[PDB]
Parts: structure tokens; C-alpha cells; sequence
């Protein structure tokens, strides 16, 4: 219901940061957690899931190689690292809900957290 | 991969009527597996509708959706000041979760 | 639209026996140079036939309603063959859908829904004298058609439609039996030299088609058509009809195979003894001896019961319907 | 054919091409109820019903099983029990003429609902209120039949769809439309498995020179067992025997 | 858009007529017609309508019985048969349609024709 | 059956000044389905208003209708000489639709 995100991170450019999404009780088990780039005036582009039950990460093409998706059972916190900041990798990085189930077969994003900037200061 | 291009890109220019915002794919969506999102700005996106026209919690029915197929509709029946955001799509069928470009961006 | 016919006499049907006539393949399986017994829905030997005989020679058209057997045979001695079908409905009223033949030179179309059939059921037949041809200018049995269980269309042909009177030229047998619903019929064509006569001659029937009917049927009807050279009811020529109806009993039957297949000859086990040897035997021949043939028992009158009835009835009511248990 | 006036065609006594629609691909929606998309298709069917209507393309989600709407309780009702086919594809091109062609019309209103396959022609005006008609229309007397209008420059929404309700019962003991039934090749001259034409066996094929009777499929020989075969792909007659086997 | 019709009768009294309002490409389908009786130095009467689409016409009690209203699909013309000639059924007939459509404003005249003199003469 | 009378039958002369002319009708005009006609001598009658007030393709807004119930005004700016018609009120209600009397007729 409730999904605070973790400050802006001040990373200079190649050095490895790792996000905080905060999960409310009973938020983790039910529903998986999805994560989208929003990069600065530009559009969505979704990097990939989290199923915390099972730690199953599946991630786009593009993103493959370059991040690292962590979440924690126990304290239901959800996590994303970043290998290195490259240029283009400035943006405002989102977590939301997901539904991965058969009888709700819609995948939408119910719940978007406040957003984490990454850039190469501040 | 199907890609969504939504056709109104600043059809809006501070709407006061009615609007009709749309989305078309490459391949025919199926089974309704597309949804909507409200972006306002300096905020996060809130879920609008899912399926084709199934609305959401917390957000009227005035806004409604009206597509099958190339599922293309977000219809505002009576638009408000505050409602104002950038709407997107996404495509949850054999995409990997793919968006469109956004349509009532200033 | 339904008209009935009119001034037809009517007169008592003729008694006539028939014998190794009405046999037809009992399955569509093949069997070459094989003796095979089986039993099977079959006309018995020397059997009555109903004889109803149209001779223009008032004019005396003979197509009455009859009962259908589960199984039934229709041999028809006709040259022309001036009958067009026959009506394999219970009801005739449209109550229920009902299997129709109906021979025209134009076309030839067989139905399976219902109708309202004329109660007497006749095909009329005109011809001009400044032109001749011969075309059905008379739908009486096509009436309304409400909703349809199952359609049926069968392909155009083309015959004469022309009364003849004089010997038959060919004879034409029919085997009609209904089972779960699905209805069999078994056509052929022999050649016959008979003015009136039922030849002494074997005949085995194919199947000349399967139709499933889809409701419960009891009674079955025969369409007779005329040929005419006023109005039409009154007056009309019958020409030469003679068709024979006999019902089908389940028997034993033993049938020869020749090489190609047909039935060379068959023979009816049940009706003598020493018909009944053979198929023992498995054998059209018997060899001289005496041979066990089959078990012969008396079946009873009525019923006794000897155990005596109290005149107290029972109290289950006391016990089923009782206050307390 | 309109919506009001739905048009019936009843598919007998056929064998029917179900793969190659699938292949075509030129329907917008193909919600199949009950028989599916499967083999269950290509399979024994006893009646055939075709029914084609006209509709409003928003109005393609109501003509499904279970499911109320103007056009669902007005025009054409749906069997809660429905197996069969709902196909919509558009007929903008074909369907839509300049100025917008005013033919194909719609019940707004209505008495009651309609049965399963209720066809109402009526042209009877609803009455509203409690001054009756008459044959005049005026307040409140409404024409049943509306014109949807379908216009060239409009939403698909409000564009033509062309339907094809295709109901098929499951029962299939009349079996008057089947499916192909994926008929293969000859391999004679080696033991196989053999079915033709409903009987399974084992044996090896070979050339027989049998003439059948036109109505026979199969021939037994003495003893009550298969001996020779026709094949109806191609009118065939064949030999079976069995393939070699013995002690050692 | 144009409704010419007839112009005048010359019928003896007791002899039948028809009049021949002519609709435009577009009219008969979409409108219906209806006839209006406008007796000389009078005022105007409705005699009825005229739905061609699907051929249903139905009268006022005064006109029942005494006239007949026929609408030809192809050719897209209206006719209207007088029964015979009364001698008050002088009149100068109109031709003018209106929409069954309820969803758009209609059952008013909206357009109208010439005019049928019908007379004991010319 | 619906019954009208309109009351300014006749005005003799052209004074130029705005008149009313009204219709009044037994059993009250439901949902105001009443038009008005434009009838030039030796001409057809053109429609000139319907509902209540709506005006109509290639008539002047001069002409204005102001009715409720039994309606029963139509209204002009200014009398023009050539414009000087009489004028009829048909109810299209389910009554036999039977028009006035007239209320300009010399
Ligand atoms: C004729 O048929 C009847 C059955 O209706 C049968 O009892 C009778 O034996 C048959 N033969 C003669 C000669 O009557
Ligand atoms: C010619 O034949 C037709 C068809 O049998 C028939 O209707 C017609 O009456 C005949 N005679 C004439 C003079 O046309
Ligand atoms: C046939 O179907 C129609 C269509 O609804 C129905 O009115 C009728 O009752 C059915 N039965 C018969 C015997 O016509
Ligand atoms: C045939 O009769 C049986 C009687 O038990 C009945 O149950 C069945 O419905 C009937 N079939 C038809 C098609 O009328
Ligand atoms: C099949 O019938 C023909 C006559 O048509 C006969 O000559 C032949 O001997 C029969 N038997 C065969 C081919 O085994
Ligand atoms: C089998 O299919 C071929 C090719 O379509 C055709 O020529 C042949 O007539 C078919 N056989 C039968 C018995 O239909």
C-alpha cells in the first residue's frame, strides 16, 4: 500500500549504487515488485520484475548484464544495483506491483513508490 | 517485440473538452492485455485502467476506455484541471513490459 | 396445402405369399466363397403381403396407411415405376419432423422435417396434347415448414413420369428399417416377365443410403402418383400399379457368398426343419443322417399363486408415522 | 443482414475446412466458447448454425456467453450455455459509405428481453407512457429501430464489424459436418500400425487383387478377421496380412 | 432535399387518383413521408405517414378507409391513391417528411412539395 | 386527440411592430414537440421553429419562440412587409397531429 523509495544517490561516474525500496506488510509475498527507468524528460522503460517468494529476477534485453535485482524476505525491502553509473544511465528509477498470477492475468503496475535520481552528483 | 505508438502527442495544448487519446501496436494486442497510466508532474504514474476498459480504485468512471484489438481509448467524459498529466501505455503481452512515448505531455 | 382425393374405390387387399424375396446384406462387411449365418431382421419365407393394386384397366388407387415394422419390405412390381417415395412419419400434422421421398423428372429431393402431409398422399402429373412433357404442376405435400432439427437434400434425377399399363418390365425392392433413430433403406432392380405374378427369384439388397430421422417413429406412409391427360380429384387414369408390403421378423439366416461378394443364395433356418439342419450343418446340402437340432419346451397358460393374504393390514404407518422415535 | 433481422444458415452435410480460417487470420476477435480452438473443432458436428449481424464495435464484448447489453437483451440474445465461435473483424472499407449509409439498424427499445435465438421483426412502436400510440410517433412513443449510422472518418469504436456467430453443439451423434480428419500416406511393405477407416489393426499392406462391393469398406474372411481393406482416400482396395513372427 | 410531386387532377367525381411526390436520392430510407390534406381556403390537415423503409403507413380516424398510402423503394417515390372522388375531398395535397429517429429532433415537417390540386376538373 | 386555437387570427394591415402570435392547446404540449410553419401565399408551408425554441437551417434567429406547457409564442424582431405569412402550429405528439387554424390569414 505503501512503498517509500530511497533518497537521491550522489554517484560519481562508474561507482556502484544499490536502491531501497521499502515494502509495506503483506505487500512482498502476494504481489511481485517491477522496475522502470523513467529516464529525465523521456518515457517508461521497464527493466525487469522481482518475485520475492521464489527470488526469481527476469530482466529485459537492454538491461541484461547491467543491474542487479536483490530483494530481502525477512525486513521486506526491494532492491536494485547498479553495476557502474554509465553516461546515459541517469534517471529516476521507480518500484510498483505486479500481479504474476492465472486468475489475475493483468500484470499492471498498481502502486508506484516516490522515485530514487541517480546522477553523477547529487 | 511490439511497440506502441501512441497518435496524439500534444493533441491537449490545456484541454478543456472531451479527449481521444490512442495507442496502436505492431501486432494486434491480445486479450486486452494493455493498460494506462496517470503521470503527474513531479510524481510518480498512477494505474488508470486495466484490461480495455475495467476501471481502477480511487479513479472515476469518468474516464474510460473504449478499444479491442489495437486497443487505442482513454476517454475523459468530463475533464478537470487537476486531472491533467501525461498519460502512457503499456503492453503487457509478449512485450517485455514495454511503454508508448507518453500523449499529453507539454 | 392439402386436398384429398376423390370417388376412389376402395376394395379389401389381396393375400399373396412371398417367398426368398426381401433378403439384403446383413453388415457392409465383405465375405468371398464363405457360407455365413446370421440373424438378422428378414422377411420370412412364403410370407403374407398385403396387396394393393392400382389398374386403371372408381379406378381403384390402393395407398393406404400401414403400420411400420421395425423392419419392413416393400417390393413394387411397376414398369413405369409410377410410385415417388413414401412418407416414415408417426404423426403427419408437423408435430414432429418426419423422412419424405419424393420422385420428380426435374429433380429428385428426399427430406427429413416436418410437413403438413396430406392425409391420403399422392404426386399429380400433367401432360398437354399440343405439347408433351409431363411435369409435377402439384405440391401437395410441401405445406409450412416451422424450425428444422435436421435438413436433408438429396441429388436431382430424372425419370419418366409417365403412366404405362401392361407387364412389368423391372421390379423394384425396398427394405425400410429404423434403428436409434437412424433409418435404413435397401434398394433393388430386377428384371421381371410377370403380368401379375411374384417370380420365384432370390434377391440380396444394398444399402442404398442412411439417414438419421432423430425422433421416435411407429408408423410409416406410401405416396402414390397419378398421371392425368373438371378438376383433378374426380377424374384421373390409375395405369398399371401392383406394389407388395411385408414386415419383417428377426430369424436366423443362412446366405451363400460368391467370389464377388453379393449374396449367391440364402436360406431361412426357422421355418422348416430341414432348413434348420442346414444351418446347423452349415451346409445348404444335409448329409443323410439324423441330426440334434434344437430343444423343444411348452410355454404356460397363466400365473398361480398359492400363498394366502392376511386380511390385517400392516402397520408401517404406525411405525413410519409415529410421535416419538 | 442487420442486427434485428439476424440471418440464419444452417451448414449440412459437409465436410469443413476449419484449419484454414484459423490460417487466414483476418478476425479482430476470436472468442471461441466451449468447443475452443483445437482439435474439438476438426471433429463431428451435428447442426451447424452461421447467424451474420452488423454491429458497433464497442457493442462485440455484449454478444458473449453471460454477458447484458442493448444489443444482448434487444437485438440478438446469446445462450448462457453457448459452444461455438464469436468472430468480429472490421468492414470499414465494405460497410461504411460517404455521408454515412443508414441501412443497418438497431433495437434501442423493447417490451421485454429476447430468447437465445428470438428473430424480432416487429415494427410496432414502444410505448413509453400511458397515452397509447396509436401509429403516430410522438412523446412518448419512441421507434424501436434505430440507425447506427456508420460513418468512413470515425472511431472503430463506432466503425462496422461484420459478425459471424457460429454455434456447434457437442453431442455430434448426427456428425453431419466433421473436419478433415488429417488423413496421411501410404507405407505399405512393412509392418505397421493401420487404421483405416475406424479400425485399428497391426499387419503389413500389400496390393489386392479383391474387387469390394461400392459399399463396403473392410472384408472379413473365415474365421471372423480383417483380410482385406478399402481405403477411401483413394478407393483403394488392400491386402492386410500379418507381419512375420515365430518360435525360436 | 426537392419533393416534387404532382401538380393537379383532373378527376370527375367518383373516379380514383394517385399523386407521385418524387423523393430525392437519400430521403426515403432515412425519413419518412407524410401527407397533409390543406383544403382550399382552410387550414392544413394531417393526413398521415408514410414509413417506406418498412412499408408501414398508419392514418387518422377521419382519413381511414378514404385514401391509401403507397411508397415505391426503388425509384424512391412517394404515391398516395384517393378511393374516389367525395365532393368535399377538394384540397391542394402536400408531400413533406420528417424523422422516426429519436435520437435526432424530428416527427416535424421539415421539408415540403408543390402541391396536388385534386377537383371535380382540371 | 389535441385540440388548438390561436388567438391572433388575423391583423389586417403591416404596422411593422413585433407581434405575438400564440397557440394554446386542451391537454398541455408534452416535452414541447411543437413546430411553427412559414405558408406564403401560393407556396408551401416551410418550417420555422421546433421543440420550443430551436430555430431552424436558413431561417433569421429573429424568429423566436418562448413557450413552456401549452406553448405558445413565436416572436419577430421586426414585421417585415414581404415576410408577412400565415403562420401554423402542428403538435407531433402521438395525437393525429392535427394543425391550427392559422394566425396571419388576410
Ligand atoms: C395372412 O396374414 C395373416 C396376418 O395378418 C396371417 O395370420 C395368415 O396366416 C396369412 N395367410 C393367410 C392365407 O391368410
Ligand atoms: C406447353 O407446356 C407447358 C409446360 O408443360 C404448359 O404449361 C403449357 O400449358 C403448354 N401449352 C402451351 C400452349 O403453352
Ligand atoms: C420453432 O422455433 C420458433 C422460433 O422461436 C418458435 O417460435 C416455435 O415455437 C418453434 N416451434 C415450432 C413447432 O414452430
Ligand atoms: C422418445 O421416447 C422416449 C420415451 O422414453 C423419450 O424419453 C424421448 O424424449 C423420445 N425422443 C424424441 C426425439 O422424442
Ligand atoms: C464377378 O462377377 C463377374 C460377372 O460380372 C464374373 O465374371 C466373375 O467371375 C466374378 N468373380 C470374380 C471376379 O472373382
Ligand atoms: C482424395 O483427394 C484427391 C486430391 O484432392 C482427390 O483427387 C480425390 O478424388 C480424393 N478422393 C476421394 C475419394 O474423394
Amino acid at each position: 500500500v505503501q512503498l517509500v523509495q530511497s533518497g537521491a544517490e550522489v554517484k560519481k561516474p562508474g561507482s556502484s549504487v544499490k536502491v531501497s525500496c521499502k515494502a509495506s506488510g503483506g505487500t512482498f509475498n502476494t504481489y511481485a515488485i517491477n522496475w522502470v527507468r523513467q529516464a529525465p524528460g523521456q518515457g517508461l522503460e521497464w527493466m525487469g520484475r522481482i518475485i520475492p517468494m521464489f527470488g526469481i529476477a527476469n530482466y529485459a534485453q537492454k538491461f541484461q548484464g547491467t543491474v542487479t535485482f536483490t530483494a530481502d524476505k525477512s525486513t521486506s525491502t526491494a532492491y536494485m544495483e547498479l553495476s557502474s553509473l554509465r553516461y546515459e544511465d541517469t534517471a529516476v528509477y521507480y518500484c510498483a506491483r505486479s500481479a504474476y498470477y492465472s486468475e489475475s492475468s493483468g500484470y499492471y503496475l498498481d502502486y508506484w513508490g516516490q522515485g530514487t535520481l541517480v546522477t553523477v552528483s547529487s | 517485440e511490439i511497440v506502441l505508438t501512441q497518435s496524439p502527442g500534444t493533441l491537449s495544448l490545456s484541454p478543456g473538452e472531451r479527449a481521444t487519446l490512442s495507442c496502436r501496436a505492431s501486432q494486434s494486442v491480445s486479450g486486452s492485455y494493455l493498460a494506462w497510466y496517470q503521470q503527474k508532474p513531479g510524481q510518480a504514474p498512477s494505474l488508470l485502467i486495466y484490461g480495455a476498459s475495467s476501471r481502477a480504485t480511487g479513479i472515476p468512471d469518468r474516464f474510460s476506455g473504449s478499444g479491442s484489438g489495437t486497443d487505442f481509448t482513454l476517454t475523459i467524459s468530463r475533464l478537470e484541471p487537476e486531472d491533467f498529466a501525461v498519460y502512457y501505455c503499456q503492453q503487457y503481452v509478449n512485450s517485455p513490459r514495454t511503454f508508448g512515448q507518453g500523449t499529453k505531455l507539454e | 396445402q392439402c386436398v384429398n382425393l376423390t370417388t376412389r374405390t376402395q376394395l379389401p387387399p389381396a393375400y399373396t405369399n412371398s417367398f426368398t424375396r426381401g433378403v439384403y446384406y446383413p453388415d457392409k462387411v465383405f465375405r468371398s466363397s464363405v457360407l455365413h449365418s446370421t440373424q438378422d431382421l428378414f422377411l420370412p419365407f412364403f410370407s403374407n403381403v398385403t396387396w394393393f393394386h392400382a389398374i386403371h384397366v372408381t379406378k381403384r388407387f390402393d395407398n393406404p396407411v400401414l403400420p411400420f415394422n421395425d423392419g419392413v419390405y416393400f417390393a413394387s412390381t411397376e414398369k413405369s415405376n409410377i410410385i415417388r417415395g413414401w412418407i416414415f412419419g408417426t404423426t403427419l400434422d408437423s408435430k414432429t419432423q418426419s423422412l419424405l421421398i419424393v420422385n420428380n423428372a426435374t429433380n429428385v429431393v428426399i427430406k427429413v422435417c416436418e410437413f403438413q402431409f396430406c392425409n391420403d398422399p399422392f404426386l399429380g402429373v400433367y401432360y398437354h396434347k399440343n405439347n408433351k412433357s409431363w411435369m409435377e404442376s402439384e405440391f401437395r405435400v410441401y405445406s409450412s415448414a416451422n424450425n428444422c432439427t435436421f435438413e436433408y437434400v438429396s441429388q436431382p434425377f430424372l425419370m419418366d413420369l409417365e403412366g404405362k399399363q401392361g407387364n412389368f418390365k423391372n421390379l423394384r425392392e425396398f427394405v425400410f428399417k429404423n434403428i436409434d433413430g437412424y433409418f435404413k433403406i435397401y434398394s433393388k432392380h430386377t428384371p421381371i416377365n410377370l403380368v401379375r405374378d411374384l417370380p420365384q427369384g432370390f434377391s440380396a439388397l444394398e444399402p442404398l443410403v442412411d439417414l438419421p430421422i432423430g425422433i421416435n417413429i411407429t408408423r410409416f406412409q406410401t405416396l402414390l402418383a397419378l398421371h392425368r391427360s373438371g378438376d383433378s380429384s374426380s377424374g384421373w387414369t390409375a395405369g398399371a400399379a401392383a406394389y407388395y408390403v411385408g414386415y419383417l421378423q428377426p430369424r436366423t439366416f443362412l446366405l451363400k457368398y460368391n467370389e464377388n461378394g453379393t449374396i449367391t443364395d440364402a436360406v431361412d433356418c426357422a421355418l422348416d426343419p430341414l432348413s434348420e439342419t442346414k444351418c446347423t450343418l452349415k451346409s445348404f446340402t444335409v448329409e443323410k443322417g439324423i441330426y440334434q437340432t434344437s430343444n423343444f419346451r411348452v410355454q404356460p397358460t397363466e400365473s398361480i399363486v398359492r400363498f394366502p393374504n392376511i386380511a390385517n393390514l400392516c402397520p408401517f404407518g404406525e411405525v413410519f408415522n409415529a410421535t416419538r422415535f | 443482414a442487420s442486427v434485428y433481422a439476424w440471418n440464419r444458415k444452417r451448414i449440412s452435410n459437409c465436410v469443413a475446412d476449419y484449419s484454414v480460417l484459423y490460417n487466414s487470420a483476418s478476425f479482430s476477435t476470436f472468442k471461441c466458447y466451449g468447443v475452443s480452438p483445437t482439435k474439438l473443432n476438426d471433429l463431428c458436428f451435428t447442426n451447424v448454425y452461421a447467424d451474420s449481424f452488423v454491429i458497433r464495435g464497442d457493442e462485440v464484448r455484449q454478444i458473449a456467453p453471460g454477458q447484458t447489453g442493448k444489443i444482448a437483451d434487444y437485438n440478438y440474445k446469446l445462450p448462457d450455455d453457448f459452444t461455438g465461435c464469436v468472430i468480429a473483424w472490421n468492414s470499414n472499407n465494405l460497410d461504411s459509405k460517404v455521408g454515412g449509409n443508414y441501412n443497418y439498424l438497431y433495437r434501442l427499445f423493447r417490451k421485454s428481453n429476447l430468447k437465445p435465438f428470438e428473430r424480432d421483426i416487429s415494427t410496432e412502436i414502444y410505448q413509453a407512457g400511458s397515452t397509447p400510440c396509436n401509429g403516430v410517433e410522438g412523446f412518448n412513443c419512441y421507434f424501436p429501430l434505430q440507425s447506427y449510422g456508420f460513418q468512413p472518418t470515425n472511431g472503430v469504436g463506432y466503425q462496422p464489424y461484420r459478425v459471424v456467430v457460429l454455434s456447434f453443439e457437442l453431442l455430434h451423434a448426427p456428425a453431419t459436418v466433421c473436419g478433415p480428419k488429417k488423413s496421411t500416406n501410404l507405407v505399405k511393405n512393412k509392418c505397421v500400425n493401420f487404421n483405416f477407416n475406424g479400425l485399428t489393426g497391426t499387419g503389413v499392406l500389400t496390393e489386392s487383387n479383391k474387387k469390394f462391393l461400392p459399399f463396403q469398406q473392410f472384408g472379413r474372411d473365415i474365421a471372423d478377421t480383417t483380410d482385406a481393406v478399402r481405403d477411401p482416400q483413394t478407393l483403394e482396395i488392400l491386402d492386410i496380412t500379418p507381419c512375420s513372427f515365430g518360435g525360436v
